[PDB]
RNA sequence: AAUUAUUAUUAUAAAUAUUAUUUUAAAAAUAUAAAAAU
């Protein structure tokens, strides 16, 4: 996929995807003059070329494409990023003890520091949209991420991470304030609120646990 | 990389290979990115003398 | 029972079967049995009894069969199969096309030769034969055989003596009758009221292949509508008589007859004024045809607050004063309607109003009036499942809060990349409405930043969601890739609402609901992009009427120049005449228009219809059809099975012998889909079972 | 036929009374009008044509014995299929077949290459052997011209 | 002569004078051993030309060197297996740790939304069942999370069984350990390693089945019955007391009618017909033990056996509205059932057998009885069919073996 | 042969009906109401029921 | 004889073993092969 990730993906093709000089240059050669001066970079002599190149990711013009825009994917995706680039062995020694890990593990702490600044900068525009229909089970890990990356949770990203983090905080307390007087979510299939007691209690528990942290 | 490259204010770009190119032939290529506008690859024919 | 007809009078000499069914009992059979093999034995069974039936029954059954037709396109297009004997394909008209060509062949004998008195008596019959003869496009029989408008067949037109196209050769169905109907309009009409003088004037326009009506035909009624007026003295003020002008002015706009006098009055007499007190200028309002049309004003009466017919009509008049003259009569009509608190007059006046603004040269004055009159609100209230979004799109401020809308010289929205600046505000996300309908509606001008970040933006057309919704549905899924998009217009919505209720068959209207369920409930979820009326005015070129067939294209010619990085696709059917805007839809030839019309910044966005380039940069992928699974053809006639209906088969079974296994009694060749029983046939020596459902 | 490169949108309906005018010449002027060469906006790609109505064909003229010694020869595929037919022999069959043949000699002259340009200009001439013609409603304007 | 190239795997013609070949029947092409020269590599042993050499090594490092454990390591390994009570109390906690995070299936009208993906919990679930040996199809636990009625009942039936597994112990385990513990002997089979046989279905062994049907409730909501029938009938090893035994025997037969198996629908119902009536017949459960053992016969077309069970259900259980309607439901097919009562007309009804013959059923022009008959799990070419001496079959020309003339024929021995 | 065939000419073979009437055709079928497998009308099973009556 | 191929490799001995490979539901030319007479 030329240009790599139009909006969603992290991958792209910049300065490491070369220019192959020995092949029949596929498309956008509107005119035959485009052999000695293809003059790509011009925006119209580029949309002709860039579109027919490595598939502008569409799975096949009717095949099933992935649902990456939704909070039900981005945030349990970001769970695996920091749960891998920072294994719990770093999380334990950071969360529990304040003592210095070591230079190596301090690099692995900063190696993943600027790995969040990547998956954020790429998939931030998506996070704000599905914030509307985002669910509390997923609005609750947004603070629980920047811990394993060891960052204090509270255009450029900083302007937009703030307003979003302020935006989510209210929507969490709304729901938590919507829980104390919770209507009947299911009078059928589960009219007895079981597993909803502890799981939503531990939410209210684990929500304020990060507040002092943040 | 042996290539001079200019970024125009509409997102367009252009490159100018300067491999084995002397200093005088870089400045000349320097002055030729500021000149053009990188908007149309038109053949100077008798039909395209007037763009509008 | 096997009753209903009676053999001819003199039996052993003529055995022809008469007819004795009541017109009701033909229509009941026509309706309860919509299959083709029953809908043929009804048309034919009726056209044989067309010389006995009364002038009123002739009105009914004619007006009745039109329920099976549709003004849109191919008239008698009931095809059987597309045979592929040779490379290309040809189309075979079913027994039901030959049944109307037979029916119309019995009308042109009863009304032309053997009973020429039949049509002068009942004036509403001719005003129904005409409109029927237009729905069945008998001036163009080629489309009864044509499937793809792009692939025009000559099956009914072109024959070769080698022996091709002989039986379906040169077809002349009503060209005898259709030209006797005009011998009846010239030189009688004393028993014609103005409601029919108009309709008859509307018949001869529609039936013609392009709407021209052979002016002596038309001019014989205009000459008769003045005599209906001279007895009142051209001071008519019956409010319903002030409607028959708004219709007389829509006609003579399809015909293209340009008579100022009817506008010199319908407008109010503003012209023929503003032609008084001249210091030094032209006298455009007159365009006098005085010897032909009568001086006419209405009165000191209403003289204002017209109806929808008038506004879609004045669109065609290119005169600068007439629009400012008709731009208050739209305010008054939007004042009187709002104060009257009526819905139908409030939507009708808008969808017929945008056609007026879409003609003014000043796009600003066109855009000013579009927000002071809540066009983006009242239009969408109508569309079936849009009432939810129209609320939200009509949020108290951001309904249309004077977006930057920076138009440059030439009228083109050169705001692109300088409205991409947005004034730096990020067009905020979630707003209010605690029910988490909080994601704000995606008006194009507010969300032009997104279309830039989009990978491949899609455009919808009312056809791609007709005949099925399995192609939009896929794009509904791909919306949540973040990379893709989808743009529907307030025109494509309205043009879906028509085919949502005014559909030939329920199997099609049911779609345009399920085709509007999604788009109205994918717009409220902030996934799609609604280009509203406020922006269809923004993008369109000033002076050109750009319906949904060109809003699909002027958008793809706007954004293929003002944001060239992203793809553009067109959800439509391969049968749409808008699949090739170069072939159809092209403008008048002109020497100045180039092939570079698309990218030049000074040219209107529809100048690019004179190029194969616009079609080149806009892709047209068939996203995904329904599966290619074959339908149950076990119940249809089969040239292979046909040899087995009567094939002796004694040695095939041993214990369970039946009377005749293959032969389905009453059907044609054991084909449970080709039903024939209880339909009128004649076989005085072979049995037949009566009708039962299946 | 809509088919961009057609241009039925600026049509003018001419009328060339063929009475007394030479048949190898009425076929020339009518071609400048069907091929649309009389138009200052003529570009060979566009077939901007103007319908001509050449009434009164049977009154054509052929200088000298060129009614008796000019052949309309066409050689079919069957061996020994060469056909020779005078003008006074095709005029027995159909007088418009001699004018439609002399038009075919003029439209071809500039458009032999492509089938779409060979035949499409030919469908613009309406060859009527006498006064009567169904195009009263097309207002055929009598084009002025002096041979 | 010699039109192509000089290699033996060339393309055009050749000659034996210029380019004398060794007659190589079938060797490998330039792009690798196709599936024709490997039919030998797994039967003949080496490629059939004889010239190539059988490097059978990396298979030996695939099977044997992998399956080598010396004697002094064999007897000790089983002492090092995990405690599956843990991967039952650990996976069930992790399985829940994802089942909570699976999105609620979208509800946008105009088009059915797509069910959530399944890669999230496919790995922990793979652990849960693998110890239990009751393999569940992820669709059951992927449509359950989708259905608005089951997304909560299912998840919470896991939270509660997880509770009744981290409170009690894995009772179907000890059942295998008490065998190694009872019949008095100082050997218990370990210290039972499952906490801190004569019991009934324990707490967990009831809640275990609880979520199994709740698993198998998502199956029916997707209508994949013959995998649900493997979910329910697998729990049938978990009931040792005849109260819940009849309950789960009602479930299986309430999933065999749809599944198309109309024979086993009786047996699963006939057990519901011998274990149900212990409770007050006023609740809708009393009657259900008999209807299935007689609805399965109104589905099996033998109405006269069904005409008696709905009669036997009338006497014991006073008024089961379902059993009451079957009493009259058998009066609509009369006489069309009893008059038109042939012993073989079985108009196949459902899809569970309409689908199970698209697979697993004979085809045409392949997979029929004329292609390759299988005999003792070995495929035989159609000729060598020991179940027929019909034409073509080699048995026609066996002979008589110099023994007794056992045939009266002249040209056909 | 007198030359090699360009690809647009090997596809020319696939235009006519003699190619589509040999490869690209799908048969109408149906489940035998007893034999439970797909079937064409005319050809029957071996089962004594699928063979006495002829579904 | 390039072969699992036109093949009784026969120096010898011989005479009642059913002693174990040959697809296909059309039409022409051809190819083998076929009632009647100068």
């Amino acid at each position: 996929c030329i240009s790599g990730g139009g909006r969603g993906d992290l991958f792209t093709r910049h300065a490491s995807a070369f220019k192959p000089p020995a092949f029949g240059v596929l498309r956008g050669l509107t005119h035959s003059s485009q052999t000695t001066h293809p003059q790509t970079g011009q925006l119209r002599a580029r949309k002709l070329i860039q579109h027919a190149m490595h598939d502008r990711t569409l799975s096949g013009s009717g095949h099933h494409r992935t649902a990456v825009a939704t909070w039900s994917y981005l945030l349990p995706s970001l769970r695996q990023n920091v749960e891998q680039a920072v294994p719990d062995t770093l999380y334990e020694k950071l969360l529990t003890d304040e003592v210095p890990l070591t230079p190596a593990e301090s690099r692995q702490l900063a190696d993943a520091h600027r790995l969040l600044r990547f998956e954020l900068q790429k998939r931030i525009g998506l996070l704000e949209d599905s914030l509307a229909d985002a669910a509390l089970p997923y609005l609750l890990q947004w603070p629980a991420l920047f811990q394993r990356a060891w960052l204090r949770l509270p255009g450029a990203l900083v302007p937009r991470l703030a307003q979003l983090t302020r935006h989510v905080i209210r929507c969490v307390e709304e729901d938590l304030g919507r829980l104390e007087h919770g209507s009947e979510p299911r009078e059928d299939g589960a009219p007895r609120s079981r597993r909803q007691v502890t799981l939503e209690a531990a939410w209210r528990a684990q929500w304020a646990s990060l507040l002092s942290w943040h | 990389e042996s290539s001079i490259t200019g970024i125009y204010r509409d997102g367009s770009e252009k490159a100018y290979s300067i491999r084995f190119l002397s200093s005088m032939g870089i400045n000349v290529r320097f002055h030729r990115l500021v000149n053009e506008g990188n908007d149309y690859n038109h053949s100077f024919s008798a039909s395209h003398l007037h763009l509008q | 029972d096997l009753v209903g007809y009676h053999v001819h009078r003199h039996f052993p000499l003529l055995d022809v079967l008469g007819c004795d069914r009541s017109v009701n009992d033909l229509l009941a059979q026509f309706w309860n049995r919509p299959q083709r093999e029953a809908r043929t034995a009804t048309v034919l069974d009726f056209a044989a009894t067309l010389q006995r039936h009364s002038n009123e029954e002739l009105t009914r059954v004619l007006y009745e069969l039109s329920s099976l037709f549709e003004w849109d396109g191919n008239g008698l297009q009931f095809i059987a199969a597309k045979v592929l004997k040779y490379g290309r394909s040809y189309t075979v008209s079913s027994e039901l096309t030959k049944a109307f060509v037979q029916l119309v062949d019995a009308m042109t004998v009863a009304f032309v030769e053997e009973q020429p008195h039949r049509l002068a008596e009942s004036p509403a019959l001719l005003a129904q034969v005409l409109h029927f003869l237009a729905l069945v496009k008998i001036m163009e029989p080629n489309k009864w055989y044509t499937l793809n408008p792009n692939a025009p067949q000559n099956r009914a037109d072109y024959t070769h003596p080698r022996g091709v196209n002989r039986t379906c050769g040169h077809v002349t169905t009503g060209r005898a009758l259709l030209d006797f109907l005009e011998d009846m309009v010239t030189s009688f009409t004393e028993g014609w009221s103005e409601d029919d003088i108009l309709d008859v004037m509307a018949g001869f326009s529609g039936v013609m292949p392009d709407g021209k009506a052979s002016s002596p035909v038309l001019y014989a009624l205009l000459d008769e509508l003045w005599m209906r007026w001279s007895k009142v003295g051209f001071v008519l003020s019956g409010s319903e008589q002030a409607v028959r002008l708004e219709r007389l002015y829509m006609l003579l706009q399809v015909m293209d007859m340009q008579r100022d006098a009817v506008l010199d009055a319908l407008l109010g007499g503003q012209l023929r004024a503003h032609s008084t007190a001249p210091s030094t200028s032209t006298l455009p309002t007159l365009f006098c045809e005085r010897d032909d049309t009568p001086p006419l004003t209405l009165a000191q009466s209403l003289t204002q607050t017209r109806g929808p017919d008038f506004f879609s009509a004045v669109s065609r008049d290119k005169r600068a004063m007439v629009k400012a003259a008709a731009l208050r009569l739209l305010t008054a009509s939007l004042a009187k309607a709002r104060d009257d608190s009526d819905a139908v007059l409030h939507q009708a006046l808008v969808e017929s109003g945008t056609e007026l603004l879409q003609s003014l040269t000043s796009k600003s004055a066109a855009l000013s009036f579009a927000q002071r009159e809540q066009f983006d609100v009242i239009t969408l209230r109508a569309v079936p499942h849009m009432a939810d979004v129209a609320e939200r799109l009509a949020e108290q401020r951001a309904e249309a809060p004077f977006f930057p809308l920076t138009a440059s010289a030439g009228g083109l929205p050169d705001t692109a990349a300088v409205l991409a600046h947005l004034s730096s505000h990020p067009a905020p996300y979630i707003v209010l409405c605690k029910g988490r309908r909080v994601h704000p509606v995606r008006t194009l001008v507010s969300n032009l930043d997104h279309v830039a970040a989009v990978e491949n933006v899609f455009l919808l057309h009312s056809s791609g969601v007709s005949k099925c919704v399995d192609a939009l549905v896929a794009v509904a899924r791909r919306l949540r890739s973040g990379k893709d998009a989808l743009i529907v217009t307030a025109s494509c919505l309205r043009a879906l609402q028509a085919a949502a209720q005014y559909g030939a068959t329920e199997k099609r209207r049911a779609t345009a609901d399920r085709a509007l369920d999604i788009v109205s409930y994918e717009l409220e979820a902030g996934r799609a992009i609604l280009m509203p009326v406020t922006d269809e005015l923004y993008l369109h070129d000033a002076g050109t009427y750009c319906d949904e067939d060109l809003m699909l294209w002027t958008l793809a010619a706007y954004l293929a120049r003002d944001v060239p990085l992203v793809k553009v696709h067109t959800i439509m059917s391969s049968r749409s005449r808008a699949r090739n805007p170069q072939h159809a839809l092209r403008g008048e030839h002109s020497p100045l228009t180039s092939t570079d019309d698309l990218y030049n910044k000074s040219t209107p966005l529809l100048q690019a219809l004179r190029s194969k380039e616009l079609r080149a940069v806009t892709h047209h992928p068939v996203v995904q059809r329904p599966v290619r699974d074959p339908p149950q053809t076990l119940y249809n006639v089969n040239p292979i099975r046909a040899r087995f209906v009567y094939r002796r088969d004694k040695a095939l079974f041993d214990k369970y012998h039946v009377t005749a296994r293959n032969l389905a009694p009453g059907f044609s060749q054991g084909a449970l889909n080709s039903d024939l029983r209880a339909l009128g046939f004649y076989t005085p020596d072979h049995p037949q079972v009566p009708y039962t459902p299946l | 036929m809509s088919k961009q490169w057609l241009c039925r949108e600026g049509e003018r309906w001419w009328l060339l009374d063929a009475r007394g005018q030479q048949l190898p010449h009425v076929a020339k002027i009518a071609a400048q009008y069907m091929t649309g060469q009389h138009r200052p906006d003529f570009t060979p790609g566009m077939m901007t044509g103007d319908h001509v109505v050449i009434t009164n064909i049977k009154d054509a003229v052929m200088t000298g014995d060129n009614w008796i010694r000019v052949p309309i020869t066409w050689q079919t595929a069957y061996p020994g299929g060469k056909y020779r037919v005078r003008l006074s022999e095709m005029y027995e069959r159909d007088p418009c077949m001699v004018m439609w043949w002399y038009l075919k000699d003029e439209v071809n002259r500039h458009f032999v290459r492509k089938l779409k340009t060979r035949t499409a200009p030919l469908e613009k001439a309406w060859l009527y052997e006498d006064s009567v013609h169904p195009h009263a409603e097309k207002n055929p304007r009598p084009l002025v011209w002096t041979d | 002569y010699q039109r192509g190239s000089w290699a033996p795997g060339s393309k055009h013609q050749k000659h034996m004078s210029l380019n004398p070949t060794m007659y190589l029947y079938r060797f490998a092409g330039p792009h690798g051993p196709g599936p024709y020269v490997m039919k030998y590599w797994w039967t003949l042993g080496c490629f059939p030309t004889g010239i190539e050499r059988p490097f059978r090594l990396p298979e030996f490092l695939a099977s044997y060197q992998q399956q080598h454990v010396p004697i002094e390591v064999e007897e000790w390994l089983q002492c090092f297996v995990k405690n599956p009570y843990e991967e039952l109390k650990d996976a069930t906690s992790s399985l829940l740790k994802c089942l909570e995070e699976v999105p609620i299936r979208e509800n946008t009208r105009g088009y059915r939304s797509i069910e959530s993906g399944v890669s999230s919990f496919a790995a922990p679930l793979a652990q849960f069942e693998r110890q239990l040996n009751v393999r569940v199809p992820s669709l059951a636990v992927r449509a359950a999370l989708g259905s608005p009625a089951l997304r909560e009942r299912l998840k919470d039936d896991l939270f509660e069984y997880n509770e009744s597994l981290s409170a009690c112990g894995s009772t179907p385990h000890r059942r295998l350990a008490r065998l190694a513990f009872d019949e008095p002997l100082t050997l218990p089979g370990g210290i039972n390693n499952s906490d801190d046989p004569n019991p009934s279905t324990s707490d967990d062994e009831k809640k275990l089945i609880r979520l199994l049907t709740t698993f198998s409730e998502g199956c029916t909501l997707k209508e994949d019955y013959e995998s649900a029938f493997s979910l329910l009938s697998s729990s049938l090893g978990f009931s040792h007391d005849d109260n819940t035994d009849g309950v789960v025997h009602s479930n299986a037969s309430a999933a065999a009618i749809l599944g198309g198996l109309y024979k086993e629908a009786e047996f699963h119902g006939r057990q519901a017909a011998l274990l149900e009536p212990q409770a007050m017949s006023s609740r809708k459960s009393g009657g259900r033990g008999y209807v299935l053992w007689a609805t399965a016969t109104a589905y099996q077309e033998d109405f006269d056996r069904a005409s008696r069970i709905v009669e036997k259900g009338l006497e014991v259980f006073p008024d089961n509205a379902d059993l009451k309607s079957i009493q009259e439901k058998l009066a609509g097919a009369v006489p069309a059932a009893s008059s038109a009562s042939p012993l073989c007309t079985r108009m196949v009804r459902s899809k569970g057998q309409q689908a199970r013959a698209l697979l697993h059923g004979s085809g045409r022009s392949f997979d029929n009885e004329f292609d390759w008959v299988v005999f003792k799990n070995k495929l035989y070419p159609s000729k060598m069919n020991p179940s027929s001496n019909e034409m073509g079959s080699v048995f026609r020309r066996v002979g008589d073996f110099g023994g007794h003339i056992s045939t009266s024929r002249s040209l056909e021995p | 042969p007198k030359r090699k065939k360009n690809p647009m000419q090997l596809r020319r073979k696939t235009y006519g009906l003699h190619f589509k009437e040999r490869y690209l055709k799908l048969e109408e079928w149906y489940f035998c109401p007893l034999c439970a497998e797909p079937k064409k009308q005319g050809e029957w099973c071996r089962r004594e029921d699928c063979r006495q009556i002829k579904p």
